[PDB]
RNA sequence: GACGGAAGGGCACCACCAGGAGUGGAGCCUGCGGCUUAAUUUGACUCAACACGGGGAAACUCACCAGGUCCAGACACAAUAAGGAUUGACAGAUUGAGAGCUCUUUCUUGAUUUUGUGGGUGGUGGUGCAUGGCCGUUCUUAGUUGGUGGAGUGAUUUGUCUGCUUAAUUGCGAUAACGAACGAGACCUUAACCUACUAAAUAGUGGUGCUAGCAUUUGCUGGUUAUCCACUUCUUAGAGGGACUAUCGGUUUCAAGCCGAUGGAAGUUUGAGGCAAUAACAGGUCUGUGAUGCCCUUAGACGUUCUGGGCCGCACGCGCGCUACACUGACGGAGCCAGCGAGUCUAACCUUGGCCGAGAGGUCUUGGUAAUCUUGUGAAACUCCGUCGUGCUGGGGAUAGAGCAUUGUAAUUAUUGCUCUUCAACGAGGAAUUCCUAGUAAGCGCAAGUCAUCAGCUUGCGUUGAUUACGUCCCUGCCCUUUGUACACAC
């Protein structure tokens, strides 16, 4: 009905309503992005979280409710809008899932130093090609400062850290203030499958295939 | 009958992968058919300032968004005219159909 | 503050035939969506539910996604007497 | 936040909410007999014909026709 | 480490032999500082505020100002109590009305309601010297950091460096260092050259479906789809091609590099952008938040019904700018050239008209869910015939009074546009101060942003186009090394 360019406009702000909103309500367990599929008479949204089981509940009951809360906002004929939560695997490399323990490990009251150590070791053991965690705010005294822990190596230039490198900033609310959380991961090159196999500056030789001199004269008769 | 496909995504690699796909199921059908009409590109800019108050140096960022239409003009059978509408359906990529 | 009764049963029983409600932050629009209603007294009912302790409340862009409760939703059962296994608030 | 001196009089006197007096709704005081009705409605359907409607001086009130009720009684 | 009116080397038109364009000279759209009853809201104080808070506002925005004036004990604790708790309501007393703000008196949706707590809500209230995020700036310059080995009791050094180049801790290289990480590069877009792999009634050629001017001479200009043939070698496209200093000279412990000439797109990484170094501002932002912490208010509160006033009072000073000192100009007539830019669905966006006017506006939709419609956006100093013609003139609508109107339920203290007038500054414009290496300076114009209505602003594009730049630190700043220091909130 909408012209395509306010139409596409509208299906990006609808996408980060719904993004925003599982990422205010599925917090708990380890939401970390969706993928909203595009289809004739009917539109589909996956939500890649860890704690699928405790999302989906019995019998799919809070996912249902979810992707009716989602159709009674759109005013669509009940059934186009469907919603299916997936358990997204190595839940150690995500940024999102990272900041949300992180976020959790805090509030739970864990001193900031072992919390950042603790999950940057856990990304590091995940795969995880470089971590960084910089927590900003109010530690252990009334001025503010920021503690980074980082290990691998990252980059911050270029199109590179654009696409391998996946940030999450989460403002957590403790006692005294507000602390900031801003995790960034970067990933292996080979292990997107999408875009570039590699670094851009980052080259890999070819393997030679050496061959035996002739050291005789033989013909081939046939 | 006329029918015609239109799609008017923003992913390059979607778009062009299924105009390829589409074309290449036809020549592989032995059909009549009319090359994919490639229209301009359409990039939407918001042209704003970085800062959230007004403090600095007045510096400023364009965000651009990047719009592919193209489309495609058969004539057929209503069979596989909807056939041929309704396989390769991608995410991403939005595509109606229309007359003449 | 005054709450009809009337209008007070109609998003009662909308929210016991849908499940959960969405309340645009929109006061004062008197025309709400889904119930005849105004919006203002949808959304301070909600909030009144919800300090009762039947109902949780999202905002997510200003919007008061709602979403009932175990035992918010028994002791309205209970109290419209409605048998057990017959109608659930929000049902596959 | 110190600019307040509040300079005409305390004018909080917010308006009675029908404070319990006696006993209301004197009707009609007839043993074994029927209770008459004052002051009866006028021919207009919507009156109630039970219904004690306000009639203060020369002018009748319609608790249905809340905005809208202006005759000549 | 910082600094030096210390030394060496290398850089930068946020710096300079040179030159161009402005400001402070005139007026005016704008933003800042002090008096004003109650208000002329608040933030920002060098570069790194001053056409910035996308802040071009008459409601709202807008919390500032004078005013009537309401609820939230949301949620749980002690109360009368259906012989009842409670909103709202008319011509009749000042508020402008069916704003019961208080009435000489009532009607009355019907358990929704009033006194202190524990925990709260709202706040464009304060704290940005509690903060998160973000952004600007040191410094957008070439610069930061481990590991393992060397040095030193140690702080800490080497690595990260004598020499040689552009922008480069860029490299060649010597070497107590070897091997790495981040910055630079590398990367991703933008404009350029593609007679190719694949193109549509949106950019055409000949016959034609119909017709005219130069004539029976072979063409151009015209005007249209289904009636077709050959192509995107001009608009735009997607596995995509080249440019890497290719080649030829001159110069070197005869090593990286520099300086000159060819089809071809240029041989200053092709030109320009985007994110951008475990370091820091106690720089801005608590006026972008249902982000809170600490205090302010806790039922006449900063939450909010309506009326208005206000960055539009100035005695005044300072800034991006716009129009000008005119005969390289002003005006009158004939030509009259860009696209990335924008566009009604729960009720309108830019405009194609039969009628009227240099003006806005009506009857239907040719425009729609959009390369086909607005729009070749036929938009400006640009090419020709004259008038004004050096005399403060025809450049000033500064300034002020008369009439038509799109918008807004109010354009009155010209919102804005079009018909009419006075003449107050202007003889290379003082101290000072800002930008400019190939189509950039500058001139002139167009589109988006803010918008219920108007650009003198900003972000992008288009037309003509630049002498002194392949130089230097003399001024302002940098980077490295050496050096001195009684500095270390660091001159």
């Amino acid at each position: 009905l909408i012209s395509k360019k306010r139409k596409l406009v509208a299906d990006g702000v609808f996408y980060a309503e719904l993004n925003e909103f599982f990422t205010r309500e599925l917090a708990e367990e380890g939401y970390s992005g969706v993928e909203v599929r595009v289809t004739p008479t009917k539109t589909e949204v996956i939500i890649r979280a860890t704690r699928t089981q405790d999302v989906l509940g019995e019998n799919g009951r809070r996912i249902n409710e979810l992707t009716l809360l989602v159709q009674k906002r759109f005013k669509y004929a009940p059934g186009t809008i469907v919603l299916y939560a997936e358990r997204v695997q190595d839940r150690g490399l995500s940024a999102v899932a990272q900041a949300e323990s992180m976020k959790f490990k805090l509030l739970n009251g864990l001193a900031i130093r072992r919390a950042a150590y603790g999950v940057v070791r856990y990304v590091m053991e995940s795969g995880a090609k470089g971590c960084e965690v910089v927590v900003s705010g109010k530690l252990r005294a009334a001025r503010a400062k920021a503690m980074k822990f980082a290990d691998g190596f990252l980059i911050h230039s270029g199109q590179p850290v654009n696409d391998f490198i996946d940030t999450a900033t989460r403002h957590v609310l403790m006692r005294q203030g507000v602390l900031g959380i801003k995790v960034k991961i970067m990933r292996d090159p080979a292990k997107s499958r999408t875009g570039p196999k590699a670094l851009p500056d980052a080259v890999t030789i070819i393997e030679p295939k050496e061959e035996e001199p002739i050291l005789a004269p033989s013909v081939k008769d046939y | 009958i006329k029918i015609r496909i239109t799609l008017t995504s923003t992913k390059v690699k979607q778009l062009e992968n299924v105009s390829s796909n589409i074309v290449k199921n036809a020549e592989q059908h032995n059909l009549v058919k009319k090359g994919p009409v490639r229209l301009p590109t359409k990039v939407l800019k918001i042209s704003t300032r970085k800062t959230p108050n007004g403090e600095g140096s007045k510096t400023w960022e364009t965000y651009e968004m990047r719009i592919h239409k193209r489309y495609i003009d058969l004539e057929a059978p209503v069979q596989i005219v909807k056939r041929i509408t309704q396989i390769t359906i991608e995410p991403g990529v939005d595509v109606e159909v229309v007359v003449a | 503050m005054l709450m009809p009764k009337e209008d007070r049963n109609k998003i009662h029983q909308y929210l016991f035939q849908e499940g959960v409600v969405v309340a645009k932050k929109d006061f004062n629009q008197a025309k709400h969506e889904e119930i005849d209603t105004k919006n203002l007294y949808v959304i301070k009912a909600l909030q009144s539910l919800t300090s009762k302790g039947y109902v949780k409340t999202q905002f997510s862009w200003q919007y008061y996604y709602y979403t009932l409760t175990e035992e918010g939703v028994e002791y309205l059962r209970e109290y419209l007497n409605l048998p057990e296994h017959i109608v659930p608030g929000t049902y596959i | 936040r110190k600019k307040k001196v509040y300079t005409t009089p305390k004018k909080i006197k917010h308006k009675h909410k029908k404070v319990k007096l006696a006993v209301l709704s004197y009707y009609k005081v007839d043993a074994e007999g029927k209770v008459t009705k004052l002051r009866r409605e006028c021919s207009n359907p919507t009156c109630g014909a039970g219904v004690f409607l306000a009639n203060h001086k020369d002018r009748l009130y319609c608790g249905k026709c809340h905005s809208v009720y202006k005759v000549n009684a």
